[PDB]
RNA sequence: AAACUUUCAACAACGGAUCUCUUGGUUCUCGCAUCGAUGAAGAACGCAGCGAAAUGCGAUACGUAAUGUGAAUUGCAGAAUUCCGUGAAUCAUCGAAUCUUUGAACGCACAUUGCGCCCCUUGGUAUUCCAGGGGGCAUGCCUGUUUGAGCGUCAUUU
RNA sequence: UCUUGGUGGUAGUAGCAAAUAUUCAAAUGAGAACUUUGAAGACUGAAGUGGGGAAAGGUUCCACGUCAACAGCAGUUGGACGUGGGUUAGUCGAUCCUAAGAGAUGGGGAAGCUCCGUUUCAAAGGCCUGAUUUUAUGCAGGCCACCAUCGAAAGGGAAUC
RNA sequence: CUCGUAGCGGUUCUGACGUGCAAAUCGAUCGUCGAAUUUGGGUAUAGGGGCGAAAGACUAAUCGAACCAUCUAGUAGCUG
RNA sequence: AUAUUGGCGAGAGACCGAUAGCGAACAAGUACAGUGAUGGAAAGAUGAAAAGAACUUUGAAAAGAGAGUGAAAAAGUACGU
RNA sequence: UUGACCUCAAAUCAGGUAGGAGUACCCGCUGAACUUAAGCAUAUCAAUAAGCGGAGGAAAAGAAACCAACCGGGAUUGCCU
């Protein structure tokens, strides 16, 4: 009926490879049978199962690499955030909040007061 | 001077546009200097430039550029304004000192064409301004 | 003899396909594309050719990456995933 | 006679036949068909019957 | 030319596979407007220009 | 009002010289220490014909003074110069035709 | 401003037995050779293309606006103009129809229509919703699909629910005495709108 | 007198006007700011059980994951005990992925599906040859690292 | 001599006459001047109306089905229409080499798109060690003064009948 | 050098045709036919430019300044 | 505070209504032309539902005559009028 | 010998950055002619179109080497004048 990705997340690195090989065998023999049959809609199920298995395998591989590169400078660029080239040229919040000590003394000494015209 | 390009020194318009040889190039040689250095060092931002020396064939300028990606520049509030993307190629838009000098950006009656930029001024002064209730 | 007999002598080609735009505009002796300007880095486009700019601008093809940027902007350039499972 | 990938050379066709059907390959000849797909005439070693291997696969 | 470029043959392959009539069931779908193939190309009527 | 034929000659498209069949530039030997202080002996090997040139060209082989190899210089042949004749080049060379 | 001019058509000149209109060049498309750029051509620009800098609004003198408004208010008096304008007010006892200020605090549509029927706007309120017609013409698919008559104008001094309560009633429009729109008072430039005043509205009019 | 020709009507033709529509255009207003060497726009080739295109996608190929909805899709065929359900669907949303050959296009080249070099690994009796798999190798510039060059030049040396 | 579309008269008219030429039977078929086969008669006459290729075309090749349109008569036939099938290389070509020439770099010019230039006024370079256990062979000497690359399916070129 | 095939041209019929077979062809008659020959492919020269054994010839049926797009709905005391 | 015939998202109109309105309401920058730069169309409407005409007969067939569906075939895909 | 210093290089050295697209509006350079002058050359068209370089959500400008001549105002920008 099709593999289910949530049941794929619970498998290991070898079970998913063996199931990928099994699915590719099924696709090959179904592709032989398509020659002798006028229609065969069950090609599509095995093809989407292959896609789902490869998706789960890539999720496990990329999360393993993120756990290896976790909490340090220079992650790989595919694991860095893709926002926008200008949004990562982009002075950070720290750099945009840098203030010289003269300006910081002025900002502490004379902040914008809160006031009202009533009395 | 700037020789007008015009093959065999030829216009092909009115006699007022026939001259080739005493034409003067509205931007300064210092502005040309900073544009060429900005193209060579496109990763940097031109800040200023200064005359150092000259002979008959060349003038010589030194150009100060700032790296907007170096963290000594990206920290230190006095200079990280240069990291703003509105400051890419200031020397190509006329935002250096010699650029604003050649654009005519100064205060007062001597600069009535050029205070907000003369193409902006020309568009303002050649726009027809119509209201809903006609004036 | 400038007309019909001389049309019989047309069996060469001035232009083949362009690797960049696929137009039959690569002049094979000039090694330049007539329409897109290849191998120059800038794409050939002129303001006197506004209809030609219209034929080739952003939106006339698939927009494989730009068709998703407005959705990514609307959600604030999210990172992560959603949370629950089903109904 | 196989339809093969357009990216696959004769070494890759011989290796893929050799470990998908467990046969020996005397020769691989290849053409790109007029509909843009690749066709391989894979001649088997005389230790093998292509009719037996083809009926193992599932055609004729 | 009988001594082809691969790129030329690949565009020949695309033109050959597009040289087919309309598939008949597309005329049966809900709210179909397509009657026929308006991009049908013959070797004798219009050259495909490389 | 059209650019005339002698003005088209300087653009150098169809008015270039036809240089496929020429043997090379005919020059003297380079003015080195051997020619500046003594002489050097070369050998006429061939007297050949240069295309476009009315004068025949001598091919004269000298020994390289600083490497072990042979330098083939292309001379314009002087009248009476023959193949196999030694040619002497330098300050100390003698008054002979070809020297 | 580019309509009819996205063409590179030039005239062919005389000698080719065709009129000297500029024609589409090239070949092979059906459009080639055809007239362009003219008001008489299929596909060409229209004559004197409409601009956005047409005068759309018209300035009126403020005192003349006030003159017209005051004469509209005075025409919402005696009933000959109100009958001639439409407005089934033949069974109304006296015009101006002034009701009590308690109308302005009514905040249910049902109570508001009970009040209008009780003070006598029943036949006008039935003239609207029996005059609803599909609009003749191309306006019916330019978001102007249905036409109906004008009901009474209910004019108040303070709003405590009467605007929202009479909002959904067809024909009925509400108005503050501080404003009194002439478009409401003389619609179609016909004087004598049926107007129901509240007592506070009538007093504040002075 | 017919035929013929002319006029008019009815019916039938030719043709596609008129009328009535309108998932389109046009113009105005309001709000927002977001492309690309983390590979853009654009191109080519491909991909569906039966598709040429349009639209969508990229060898995970009219899609995969995830989430929400909650039982379709359908022109046929098939599957539909999965249907009180981690669950149909050409559904919506979309934060995870894939993303052929390209293209600013980046080993070199390109009217070639052309030719290299480096690392790891595998097979062929192989460090060198051939092959397969994976990963690299553009230019300009900045900071830094390392290795250098210059009697440009300073100390130190029986 | 308006624009777009449609329609007349002329008018069943002008014409469908270059390349010597057809004819008899049978078969097929609803229908045969034109299809197939037999028979006869002719022609191209080896600088061919033959057998192959180059450019260009691009499936037109071939088979089966089939005649609404197209083949300016016809059509049962077809380079048409519908559905498929078909192009196999160590040795034939490309690929490689250079040609006239094109063209990066270094560098100079130009506001700039870009221009010049092709070894130039550059610190431009990678190849064997004589054959092996402190060697993923190098951290050994030693040599070369050459200098991108593109450019021919008729030139040059490893090898099949 | 010559006569004359192929080839390459294009004299004369002012032939045919002249809503053509053809926006330059057809036929006969002609010029030349071993070199200033003819020709393929590659390559170079681009618009006030090229190229020209020179005719303002030729530069994609376009030439006393090609073609395309824009300025541009150029202007018209002139015509409908 | 100002600008904004591009992009995203909205809302409107004394706008145009298929020869109009954008070139394009539709597989439109498509088909097609040109070596190329470039040029560049035409083309909306059966019915409420395909209920798209079973079946008989003539004809080699196309198709006709009937029959039948439909409110209507003076709506039969060559389809509103 | 050795150790610096300065200048200059190299590296598939460690990390990074630029190109191209779009371009309505924005900052620059460059820059015509048709046209009007009832001819035309200055002028005008126009410091416009085309060309080229560079940005952003706005850009630019901007806290006076200003305006003034008053009893003086007071960065810049935009509208009314
Ligand atoms: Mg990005
Ligand atoms: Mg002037
Ligand atoms: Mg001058
Ligand atoms: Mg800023
Ligand atoms: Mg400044
Ligand atoms: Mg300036
Ligand atoms: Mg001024
Ligand atoms: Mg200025
Ligand atoms: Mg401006
Ligand atoms: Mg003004
Ligand atoms: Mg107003
Ligand atoms: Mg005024
Ligand atoms: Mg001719
Ligand atoms: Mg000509
Ligand atoms: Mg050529
Ligand atoms: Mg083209
Ligand atoms: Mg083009
Ligand atoms: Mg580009
Ligand atoms: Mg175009
Ligand atoms: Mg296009
Ligand atoms: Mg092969
Ligand atoms: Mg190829
Ligand atoms: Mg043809
Ligand atoms: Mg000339
Ligand atoms: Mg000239
Ligand atoms: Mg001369
Ligand atoms: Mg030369
Ligand atoms: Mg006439
Ligand atoms: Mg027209
Ligand atoms: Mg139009
Ligand atoms: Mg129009
Ligand atoms: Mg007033
Ligand atoms: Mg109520
Ligand atoms: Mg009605
Ligand atoms: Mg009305
Ligand atoms: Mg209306
Ligand atoms: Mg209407
Ligand atoms: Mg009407
Ligand atoms: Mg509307
Ligand atoms: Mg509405
Ligand atoms: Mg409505
Ligand atoms: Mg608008
Ligand atoms: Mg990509
Ligand atoms: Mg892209
Ligand atoms: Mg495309
Ligand atoms: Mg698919
Ligand atoms: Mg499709
Ligand atoms: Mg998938
Ligand atoms: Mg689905
Ligand atoms: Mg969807
Ligand atoms: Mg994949
Ligand atoms: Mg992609
Ligand atoms: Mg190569
Ligand atoms: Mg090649
Ligand atoms: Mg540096
Ligand atoms: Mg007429
Ligand atoms: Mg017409
Ligand atoms: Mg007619
Ligand atoms: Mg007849
Ligand atoms: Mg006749
Ligand atoms: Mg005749
Ligand atoms: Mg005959
Ligand atoms: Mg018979
Ligand atoms: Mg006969
Ligand atoms: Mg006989
Ligand atoms: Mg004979
Ligand atoms: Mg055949
Ligand atoms: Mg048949
Ligand atoms: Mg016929
Ligand atoms: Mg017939
Ligand atoms: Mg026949
Ligand atoms: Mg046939
Ligand atoms: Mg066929
Ligand atoms: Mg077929
Ligand atoms: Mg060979
Ligand atoms: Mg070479
Ligand atoms: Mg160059
Ligand atoms: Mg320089
Ligand atoms: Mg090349
Ligand atoms: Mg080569
Ligand atoms: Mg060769
Ligand atoms: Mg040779
Ligand atoms: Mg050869
Ligand atoms: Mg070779
Ligand atoms: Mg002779
Ligand atoms: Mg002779
Ligand atoms: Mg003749
Ligand atoms: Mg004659
Ligand atoms: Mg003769
Ligand atoms: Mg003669
Ligand atoms: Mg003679
Ligand atoms: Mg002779
Ligand atoms: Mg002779
Ligand atoms: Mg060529
Ligand atoms: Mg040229
Ligand atoms: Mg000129
Ligand atoms: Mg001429
Ligand atoms: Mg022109
Ligand atoms: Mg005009
Ligand atoms: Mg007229
Ligand atoms: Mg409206
Ligand atoms: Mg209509
Ligand atoms: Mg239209
Ligand atoms: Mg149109
Ligand atoms: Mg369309
Ligand atoms: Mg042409
Ligand atoms: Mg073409
Ligand atoms: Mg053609
Ligand atoms: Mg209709
Ligand atoms: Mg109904
Ligand atoms: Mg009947
Ligand atoms: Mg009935
Ligand atoms: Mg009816
Ligand atoms: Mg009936
Ligand atoms: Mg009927
Ligand atoms: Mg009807
Ligand atoms: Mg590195
Ligand atoms: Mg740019
Ligand atoms: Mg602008
Ligand atoms: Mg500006
Ligand atoms: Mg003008
Ligand atoms: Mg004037
Ligand atoms: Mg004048
Ligand atoms: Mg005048
Ligand atoms: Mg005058
Ligand atoms: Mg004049
Ligand atoms: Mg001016
Ligand atoms: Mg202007
Ligand atoms: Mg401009
Ligand atoms: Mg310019
Ligand atoms: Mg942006
Ligand atoms: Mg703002
Ligand atoms: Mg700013
Ligand atoms: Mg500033
Ligand atoms: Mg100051
Ligand atoms: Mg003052
Ligand atoms: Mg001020
Ligand atoms: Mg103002
Ligand atoms: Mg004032």
């Amino acid at each position: 009926a099709g593999v289910k990705a949530y049941e794929l997340r619970t498998k290991s690195k070898e079970q998913l490879a063996s199931q990928l090989v099994d699915l590719k065998k099924e696709l090959a023999e179904l592709k032989v049978q398509k020659l002798s049959r006028p229609s065969l809609p069950k090609i599509k199920t095995v093809r989407k199962s292959i896609a789902c298995v490869l998706t789960v395998i890539n999720e496990q591989q990329r999360e393993a690499v993120r756990q290896l590169y976790k909490g340090k400078k220079y992650q790989p660029k595919d694991l860095r955030a893709k926002k926008t080239r200008a949004l990562r040229r982009a002075l950070t919040k720290f750099e945009a909040s840098q203030v010289t000590e003269k300006q910081r003394k002025k900002q502490i000494a004379f902040p914008q007061r809160k006031y009202a015209i009533k009395a | 001077n700037r020789k007008r390009p015009v093959p065999k020194g030829a216009t092909y318009g009115k006699p007022t546009n026939q001259g080739v040889n005493e034409l003067k190039y509205q931007r300064s040689l210092r502005a040309t200097a900073e544009e060429r250095v900005g193209r060579r060092a496109a990763n940097l931002r031109v800040l200023n430039s200064y005359w150092v020396n000259q002979d008959s064939t060349y003038k010589y300028f030194e150009v100060i550029l700032v790296d907007p990606q170096h963290k000594a520049i990206r920290r230190d509030a006095r200079y990280n304004w240069i990291c703003d993307p509105v400051h890419k190629h200031r020397e190509a838009r006329g935002l250096t000192a010699t650029g604003k000098k050649s654009r005519g950006i100064n205060k007062g009656h001597k600069f009535n064409n050029t205070k907000a930029g003369r193409r902006k001024t020309w568009k303002r002064q050649n726009t027809l301004s119509l209201w809903r209730y006609r004036k | 003899g400038k007309g019909t007999p001389s049309f019989g002598k047309r069996h060469n080609k001035s232009h083949t396909l362009c690797n960049r735009c696929g137009r039959r505009s690569f002049h094979v002796q000039k090694k330049t594309c007539s329409s897109c300007g290849y191998p120059a880095a800038k794409t050939r486009s002129y303001n006197w050719g506004a209809k030609a700019k219209r034929r080739h601008t952003t939106g006339t093809g698939r927009m494989r990456y730009l068709k998703h940027v407005s959705r990514r902007f609307k959600n604030g350039f999210q990172t992560g995933s959603a949370s629950k499972a089903s109904a | 006679v196989f339809q093969v990938s357009m990216k696959a050379n004769k070494y890759q066709i011989k290796k893929a036949v050799k470990e998908l059907y467990e046969v020996d390959v005397l020769k691989v000849n290849t053409l790109v068909r007029p509909n843009g797909t690749k066709k391989a005439y894979v001649r088997l070693t005389a230790d093998y019957d292509a009719l037996d291997i083809a009926n193992r696969i599932g055609y004729i | 030319a009988a001594q082809k470029s691969f790129r030329i043959k690949q565009k020949m392959a695309k033109a050959k596979k597009q040289n087919r009539p309309l598939p008949q069931w597309i005329r049966l779908r809900t709210n179909n407007t397509i009657r026929y193939n308006a991009k049908r190309r013959n070797w004798r009527r219009t050259k495909m220009n490389i | 009002g059209r650019v005339i034929r002698n003005q088209r000659k300087g653009a150098g498209s169809i008015f270039t010289s036809h240089t496929r069949l020429r043997q090379g530039a005919a020059k003297l030997r380079t003015l080195d220490y051997a020619e500046r202080h003594g002489y050097i002996r070369g050998i006429v090997k061939q007297i050949v014909h240069d295309s476009g040139r009315g004068a025949p060209l001598a091919k004269v082989v000298f020994r390289d003074p600083y490497k072990y190899r042979l330098r083939e210089e292309i001379f314009i042949a002087n009248e009476g110069v023959h193949t196999g004749q030694f040619i002497y080049a330098g300050k100390k060379a003698s008054l002979n035709v070809g020297n | 401003e580019k309509a009819g001019h996205q063409t590179s058509a030039e005239s062919w000149g005389t000698g080719r037995a065709v009129a000297r209109i500029p024609r589409v060049g090239g070949g092979g498309t059906g459009r080639s050779g055809q007239g362009a750029f003219g008001n008489m051509c299929r596909g060409g620009r229209m004559f004197a293309p409409t601009k956005t800098w047409r005068k759309w609004n018209v300035k009126v003198n403020h005192n003349e606006k006030r003159y017209a408004t005051a004469s509209a208010i005075a025409a919402t008096a005696v009933a000959s103009l109100v009958l001639a304008r439409g407005h089934r007010v033949e069974k109304i006892p006296e015009i101006p129809l002034v009701v009590s200020t308690d109308l302005e605090s009514i905040q249910k549509t049902k109570e508001a229509v009970a009040a209008l029927k009780a003070v006598g706007a029943h036949s006008d309120l039935l003239k609207v919703l029996k005059s609803k017609k599909l609009r003749a013409g191309k306006g019916k698919y330019r978001n102007r699909r249905w036409t109906q008559r004008r009901g009474p104008l209910v004019v108040y001094a303070e709003d405590n629910g009467i605007v929202k309560a009479l909002r959904n009633v067809p024909g009925v429009e509400t108005a503050n005495v501080a404003s009194l729109n002439l478009l409401q008072l003389a619609p179609g430039a016909h004087l004598g709108r049926f107007v129901i005043w509240t007592e506070a509205a009538f007093t504040k009019l002075d």
